[PDB]
């Protein structure tokens, strides 16, 4: 097998605090003699799928829920069996969330929205409202600072605005999404990209801001608000760039709408190790101990684990990072949504550029997420 | 006549089990674009493992010209990435005969002899949003 | 005065239908369905997958029965039954009385029935959702005489009616497939479908 038995090797996303997560691998080597290897490959959300399928790659994955009904879909990974003592030391909607087809599968580890942060020394006040931003760029565009800075290269970003007032993904009725019912090209949608564009066609943020850009900008004080999770936490603090924490600008009348994701671990189909992922997810990482380690480095959000998250939630920023949660909406997983966030991510950068109208970014983006319904009849199948 | 979604039949020769008829006799329009079904698109909707679809309890079926027409635009709307056969082997564990792969243009199910002459030929099969596809032996050189 | 079974789709609350590998038609292969023909074509004793596909989720305790009777009218009274040659061959499994016609390989949880008022065999286990990575249920169905069994089928061509039930018997669905054991599936098959395009 190419997966080698009686190791784990795990990949994890590189702003998630690998390094806690690296700890708590130490911790079982030196109980149990297994060496743990903890990676953070470029595109690990497209990289796992491209070896998985060979039979090959980590032991576990971790990434947001979403991703993980394709990966099950494509025989990725194996089914999650916690016993029920453990399944209840989590919370109830967090299971759900990495649940498919009616099996689990994954380990959830922590909820995580976007949040405002923003410079107290610069901002004191955060405007608690999008429109009111181009003013208070300008006001900073000459002093001369941005008003605003996020990553605009990923439509996690900016999915927020554009669903605020009424853009949605995928339609959830009775416990199932219809694939067929996709609300990316409706008014709200439309309304909260063109407003996005008029903040580029108005040079009031730059087309091409990605995550490594606007982290700095903040960081280093240059503009006073940014939009991002709670792992971004740790490298603030370190900048010492007096934050706060809050909920997300209005648009419209309307709450920002970010979308939630769980933090999640999958095993891989492949791998010769199951019992020890298990093992070691279950009574290592999922343990007050273990998920503090890891959020020492970089905050988790709202951990799964209901002892851990009732010290937690004494935090404000939790608090922020929740109240901006329950005014979104959690991901679906369905397999489908890979498709969506790329067409997504296609319409947003071709309308910040100009390649196309935002109607038609996004007219594109509705067509190439829903599916047809003759055809799908026609071969029996809703896929 | 058809106007249970719960109990109708879904496949062609349950459908002329039901009217009393035969597949050599059955008439059928297809659902695209009405016309009426050569006798030969009747056979090929069968072998082809199609659906039967109802509009307004009527049973439709396809034609040659729709089907194509219909799948390529479904095909470019979701197409996902491509790979060859001995990747697809490993990701399900199993022979390719097990998957199931349709002809990409005529959506015919590809025999195992289709699918070997995939892995014998190099020729990628695609991914269709969580669809497999591939070319058939009638659709593997041009007509 | 005894009824046949009906044969009859029903989809049903949960969109139950079935589904099949294909399997093609070499000489070697032991079970291959025929769409065109709605027809399943497998060596005796040898695995033939079923696929039960649902739109929703069926309630645990619902229970899956297959159960055959002869396709010509004629014949459509007569109960589905082993040959008396191969009904007395000790090739049980330990699981299966040795009259029943089709069964269930790879299952502890199967039941065999004999109706006490039709008289007619059916096989049944509970119903399953598919395992992760999988978007059906197989169950792997052994039909135990050939066709042309003298005593038994005598040529006669059956169907397998598949039903999705609830814990007290009461009918959540049901599909239904011809059914052909014979020494070459793959040669008969092949056969049948080119006499199809010709009439
Ligand atoms: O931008 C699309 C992208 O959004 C989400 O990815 C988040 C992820 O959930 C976070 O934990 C963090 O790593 O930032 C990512 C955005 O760059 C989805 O989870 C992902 O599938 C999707 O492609
Ligand atoms: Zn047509
Ligand atoms: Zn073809
Ligand atoms: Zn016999």
């Amino acid at each position: 097998m190419k997966i080698e038995e009686g190791k784990l090797v795990i990949w994890i996303n590189g702003d998630k605090g690998y390094n806690g997560l690296a700890e708590v691998g130490k911790k079982f080597e030196k109980d149990t003699g297994i060496k743990v290897t903890v990676e953070h490959p470029d595109k690990l959300e497209e990289k796992f799928p491209q070896v998985a399928a060979t039979g090959d790659g980590p032991d576990i994955i971790f990434w947001a829920h979403d991703r993980f009904g394709g990966y099950a879909q494509s025989g990725l990974l194996a089914e999650i069996t916690p016993a029920a003592a453990f399944q209840d030391k989590l919370y109830p909607f967090t299971w759900d969330a990495v649940r498919y087809n009616g099996k689990l599968i994954a380990y959830p580890i922590a909820v995580e929205a976007l949040s405002l942060i923003y410079n107290k020394d610069l901002l004191p006040n955060p405007p608690k409202t999008w429109e009111e931003i181009p003013a208070l760029d300008k006001e900073l565009k000459a002093k001369g600072k941005s008003a605003l800075m996020f990553n605009l290269q990923e439509p996690y970003f900016t999915w927020p605005l554009i669903a605020a007032d009424g853009g949605y993904a995928f339609k959830y009725e009775n416990g199932k999404y219809d694939i067929k019912d996709v609300g990316v090209d409706n008014a709200g949608a439309k309304a909260g990209l063109t407003f996005l564009v008029d903040l580029i066609k108005n040079k009031h943020m730059n087309a091409d801001t990605d995550y490594s850009i606007a982290e700095a900008a903040f960081n280093k004080g240059e503009t006073a608000m940014t939009i991002n999770g709670p792992w971004a936490w740790s490298n603030i603090d370190t900048s010492a760039v007096n934050y706060g924490v809050t909920v997300l600008p209005t648009f419209k009348g309307q709450p920002s709408k970010p979308f939630v994701g769980v933090l999640s671990a999958g095993i891989n189909a492949a791998s010769p190790n199951k019992e020890l992922a298990k093992e070691f997810l279950e009574n290592y990482l999922l343990t007050d101990e273990g998920l503090e380690a890891v959020n020492k480095d970089k905050p988790l959000g709202a951990v799964a684990l209901k002892s851990y998250e009732e010290e937690l939630a004494k935090d404000p920023r939790i608090a922020a990072t929740m109240e901006n949660a329950q005014k979104g909406e959690i991901m679906p997983n369905i397999p489908q949504m890979s498709a969506f966030w790329y067409a997504v991510r296609t319409a947003v950068i071709n309308a910040a550029s100009g390649r196309q109208t935002v109607d038609a970014a996004l007219a594109a983006a509705q067509t190439n997420a829903a599916a047809e319904l003759t055809l799908q009849e026609l071969l029996g199948e809703e896929r | 006549m058809f106007q249970d979604p719960q109990e109708r039949p879904r496949k062609l020769p349950q459908l002329c089990t039901e009217l009393q008829t035969t597949i050599h006799d059955i008439i059928l329009e297809c659902v695209y674009c009405k016309q009426q079904l050569l006798r030969r698109e009747v056979y090929d909707f069968a072998f082809r493992d199609l659906c039967i679809v109802y509009r307004d309890g009527n049973p439709y079926a396809v034609c040659d010209k729709c089907l194509k027409f219909y799948s390529k635009i479904s095909e470019y709307r979701h197409y996902s990435y491509s790979l060859y056969g001995t990747t697809l082997e490993q990701q399900y564990n199993k022979p390719l005969s097990d998957l199931l792969i349709r002809c990409i243009n005529c959506q015919k199910p590809l025999s195992p002899e289709e699918k070997q002459r995939h892995l014998d030929k190099k020729q990628r099969f695609h991914n269709i949003r969580g669809r497999w596809t591939g070319r058939c032996m009638s659709c593997s050189r041009s007509s | 005065s005894s009824s046949v079974p009906s044969q009859k789709t029903y989809q049903g609350s949960y969109g139950f239908r079935l589904g099949f590998l294909h399997s093609g038609t070499a000489k070697s292969v032991t079970c291959t369905y025929s769409p065109a023909l709605n027809k399943m074509f497998c060596q005796l004793a040898k695995t033939c997958p079923v696929q039960l596909w649902v739109d929703s989720t069926p309630p645990p305790g619902t229970r899956v029965r297959a159960m055959a009777i002869y396709k010509q009218s004629q014949h459509m009274t007569e109960v589905v039954r082993r040959c008396p040659h191969h009904e007395r061959c000790s090739d049980s499994d330990g699981l299966a009385p040795p009259q029943h016609l089709i069964r269930v390989e790879g299952n502890l949880r199967v039941e065999y029935l004999d109706d006490r008022n039709t008289f007619r065999h059916s096989v049944v286990v509970p119903y399953e959702p598919p395992e992760v990575g999988s978007d059906c249920t197989t169950i792997h169905y052994n039909y135990m005489c050939n066709s042309s069994c003298m005593g038994g089928m005598n040529r006669r061509p059956i169907l397998t009616i598949i039903t999705l039930e609830d814990s007290s018997g009461n009918l959540l669905g049901r599909n239904s497939f011809e059914v052909r054991v014979c020494a070459c599936p793959g040669r008969d098959r092949r056969t049948e479908e080119e006499n199809l395009r010709k009439k």
